[PDB]
RNA sequence: GUAGAGAAAAUGCCUCGAGCCAAUGUUCGAGUACCAGGCGCUACGGCGCUGAAGUAACCGAUGCCAUACUCCCAGGAAAAGCUCGAACGACCUUCAACAAAAGGGUACCUGUACCCGAAACCGACACAGGUAGGUAGGUAGAGAAUACCUAGGGGCGCGA
RNA sequence: AGUAACGCAAACAUUGGUGAGAAUCCAAUGCCCCGAAAACCUAAGGGUUCCUCCGCAAGGUUCGUCCACGGAGGGUGAGUCAGGGCCUAAGAUCAGGCCGAAAGGCGUAGUCGAUGGACAACAGGUGAAUAUUCCUGUACUACCCCUUGUUGGUCCCGAGG
RNA sequence: GAGUUGAAAAUAAGCAGAGAUCCGGAGAUUCCCGAAUAGGUCAACCUUUCGAACUUCUGCUGAAUCCAUGGGCAGGCAAGAGACAACCUGGCGAACUGAAACAUCUUAGUAGCCAGAGGAAAAGAAAGCAAAAGCGAUUCCCGUAGUAGCGGCGAGCGAAAUGGGAGCAGCCUAAACCGUGAAAACGGGGUUGUGGGAGAGCAAUACAAGCGUCGUGCUGCUAGGCGAAUCAGUGGAGUGCGGAACCCUAGAUGGUGAAAGUCCAGUAGCCGAAAGCAUCACUAGCUUAUGCUCUGACCCGAGUAGCAUGGGGCACGUGGAAUCCCGUGUGAAUCAGCAAGGACCACCUUGCAAGGCUAAAUACUCCUGGGUGACCGAUAGCGAAGUAGUACCGUGAGGGA
């Protein structure tokens, strides 16, 4: 899915609208990306599917209470 | 015509006797093939005392206490261990 | 252990016999016997359903289905045994 | 003949609750055959209809045997509705309703309403 | 047989083997079977007893040899059964396991009728239509076309 | 309107029989047709149409004593034949794995999946309906027991095929 | 309490006034398929080492990797899967139509599809309305009101506040602080608003109320029981008609040859439960706990609010566009504050977001049990008064007497 496990940030349903005010849907959706972050708590790297707010979470409050917070670590 | 007897006898005796009976049921089974004068009524009582007879030692399975599975387990364990023999009656 | 194929109640293995002319035909023509048995069964637990209640050694069981659901089966017996003296006793 | 088969709840056919039972001396009370006591023979209680004895005549024809011989005239009682009879004690000839006694004992009894005796009979 | 990390295999080297392959074939199976015929009764629908010769040659298959050879490019399934075999890995071990030689014993489920170049399947029909595969007799003919026929099956379900 | 039609232009005819009633059902004799079939067997499909007796309300483009029709009863016998208890192709489902509003999509091991690969029965007779199936003859497969040897054997793995 | 082995007759044998058939409560069995579940499967079959397969929980052993993870083995009455007419919630989400065309808009966040879940669901305990006067969670109805508005200011869309009713119920948690541990946690404290809580010190004891396997209590339900009172004549039959009597705590209904207060089953009324369920009332018991003074330091839910943008939805179509929620990016303050009061600023008023849970009023019928009907009477009423979603048609979805 196109969602964070972290912080549970979803896609976005909204329209774009045009000059003329016509409004297709355009499914609007989180820059949740790969990447591989290392975790203190067993001085490794994990592999993880993040979005950038939540990587602002991990480098900001830490990896293991933000873990915590979602549940799942492993 | 109250069966008391049943709940008076052992697990062993009750189950050879359930075995004998079946038995019965087929011999009457053959005898109704044979157009021989033969009472229905028999064979009405026969499988209708089975069913008085399975009652009996299925209670003797609560009182002991296990699951239906486990009856399930255990019965279908017993019946795969049956030598067919003919009844006393000869 | 030695599990057979299903567990089938083994005391109703057997349904009835069939007493039409033809079976006679089988007894005097062929020392074979013919039975009814339900759908769930066996060439080898009504062969072992003969040697038991019966007391006859038996030769081959040639089954076949009947398009109205139930079994029949044509059991032949031994040599030693005819059919004739064991069928008079059931009531053929 | 649908229309007139038995009711089946649970596939059991319902059974009314009746006032007449067998060995009893009935009156017929008004149709038909008004007036005349008898026996009854046997018991249909799905109709609730009672057949009674010499009283209702219902000549009937059967081809009797399958060689085609002697073809009997059979007359035959058919059934008259329970509403339609009484209960009669010998003593006091006269057509009664029904009431139900309980005595000293735990079993409880039939009782002409009018005069004072009772309607059941013992164990013959 | 060896040689390399080399049990089998593969590759390289050395040596022994003039034969090999498969349809066909003779015998047993196999005749106190089958069979033309006659012999005795008809529920005249068939049963009963006895029984001769049962060989050779010419054709010749679209069947076998046969995945046999030759040619060609467009280069022609997979896995198990089968056979051979070391290390590593799991289990059981002595009257247990393995390999044979004769001789006895034992024999798992389903399909089995009937139609299947069709009156029964598919075309709404007891429909001048369709339906994969197998057997391919005689004469005239190159021939599975054709014409007439043996076997076998019909006379096309309104007639006059 | 009692009009067209009665489904090829292979073709029937007679004598007997059955019955209340016969062009039509049966039997015989001729005649005629197909005969790389309009013959026999099996794959599919159908599902009881197969066989005896009974019936002719409906069906049969006529009739009917007949019937693939109605009723009752019966009939389909396998170690060897065809599939499954063996194997895989196309393809499907796909543990985990990746992806994706949901449903699910992609995809590996694995498992199904014959139209293929592997594996053992032929001849005569019986028979209202069954025959490589039932009987008799000769066989062949796959295990056990009975005798000789062996201490290792089975599976996974390596290979030929 | 008297006959029974269904419809459904007949036949053969039974079972029963030491109480059958039947009714009711609680149990037992429940082949095979179907979540289908040992494995496969072309559903109701095959093969079987006869097995709740898989996910979750518990326990042991514990790879690359030391702790781990993955795996394997085992236990387990073993939690989930599947089904459900309509209502409800969440997500994707149209188009014919209306605008007399049509694109903004409407139809419409409707239908449909998927997922989930209960007898109700959602919401719900004020970072709220309001306006200088005041109210006190949410939901629903009448009203304001077709008003204010919004809108190619077209078609249309359309609140809210004041007021009147149904129903009422409020509670747990984080942080500041003490204690144990390397954190992560745990146990006490505290959860409020014309502000509280933490820290320091002084007092003080018991009134009231909440929760609840357990069993005595109550009524109700799932079987039932007693239960009033008439004959005679009439053309087949009388309940109708005519003559003679009565009941009524009973004249509701259905049937009986024909229409019934007095024929039957019943009804009014009085009774009745071994067993289960439900209703509120007891109970061993757990709990809620109090007031004052000082102290602007410490705390009151952070990648959150806000802002630049892209939008969605509030009746409000980007308009002066506030409130509410999201996509990218930046990114605060703790009460001397922050948010709202329809851009925004100043003052005042109101409330304390970024943590959760709650019954009632409320909407519906695949149904169930009672009572009705200016509802139907075989072309009607359910498609269906018999084999009815049946025969039949289609490969199937499906159509359908």
């Amino acid at each position: 899915r196109r969602i964070c496990p972290f912080t549970g940030k979803k896609s976005n349903k909204a329209n774009r609208v045009s000059h003329s005010n016509h409004k297709t849907k355009r499914l609007q959706f989180v820059n949740l990306q790969y990447k591989r972050v290392w975790w203190e708590a067993g001085k490794r790297f994990v592999k993880l599917r993040l979005s950038t707010k939540a990587l602002k979470t991990i480098e900001k409050n830490g990896l293991d209470a933000v873990a915590k917070k979602a549940g799942i670590d492993l | 015509d109250e069966l008391k007897e049943l709940r008076t006898k052992t697990n062993e005796q009750l189950n050879e006797e359930i075995l004998q009976l079946k038995g019965e049921l087929f011999m009457l089974r053959l005898q109704r093939s044979a157009r021989e004068n033969f009472k229905p009524s028999d064979f009405g009582r026969m499988r209708k005392r089975v069913a008085r007879m399975l009652t009996v030692k299925r209670e003797r399975e609560i009182e002991q206490g296990v699951g239906k599975r486990l009856s399930r387990k255990l019965d279908k364990a017993w019946k795969r261990s049956i030598v067919v023999r003919p009844p006393p009656s000869l | 252990l030695k599990y057979p194929r299903r567990i089938l109640d083994v005391y109703q293995i057997l349904q009835s016999p069939i007493i039409t002319e033809a079976a006679i035909k089988n007894i005097a023509d062929e020392n074979s016997l013919l039975f009814t048995v339900d759908v769930r069964a066996d060439k080898k637990m009504i062969r072992e359903a003969i040697s038991n209640f019966f007391g006859v050694k038996v030769r081959k069981v040639n089954t076949l289905i009947r398009p109205d659901g139930t079994k029949k089966a044509y059991i032949m017996l031994n040599k030693e045994y005819n059919a004739s003296e064991l069928a008079k006793k059931i009531g053929i | 003949r649908w229309e007139r088969k038995d009711c089946k709840p649970n596939s059991l056919p319902k059974l009314h609750k009746r006032h007449v039972k067998v060995g009893d001396t009935v009156k017929v009370i008004s149709g038909g055959e008004k007036g005349k006591i008898g026996e009854i023979s046997k018991i249909h209680k799905h109709n609730s209809t009672v057949i009674i004895k010499d009283l209702n005549f219902k000549t009937k024809h059967v081809k009797s045997k399958e060689e085609g011989e002697q073809g009997q005239i059979i007359k035959i009682e058919a059934a008259i509705h329970s509403s339609n009879v009484m209960l009669i004690l010998k003593e006091q000839e006269v057509a009664d309703r029904v009431g139900h006694k309980i005595l000293e004992d735990v079993r409880k009894v039939r009782y002409l309403i009018k005069t004072g005796e009772i309607v059941d009979t013992p164990d013959r």
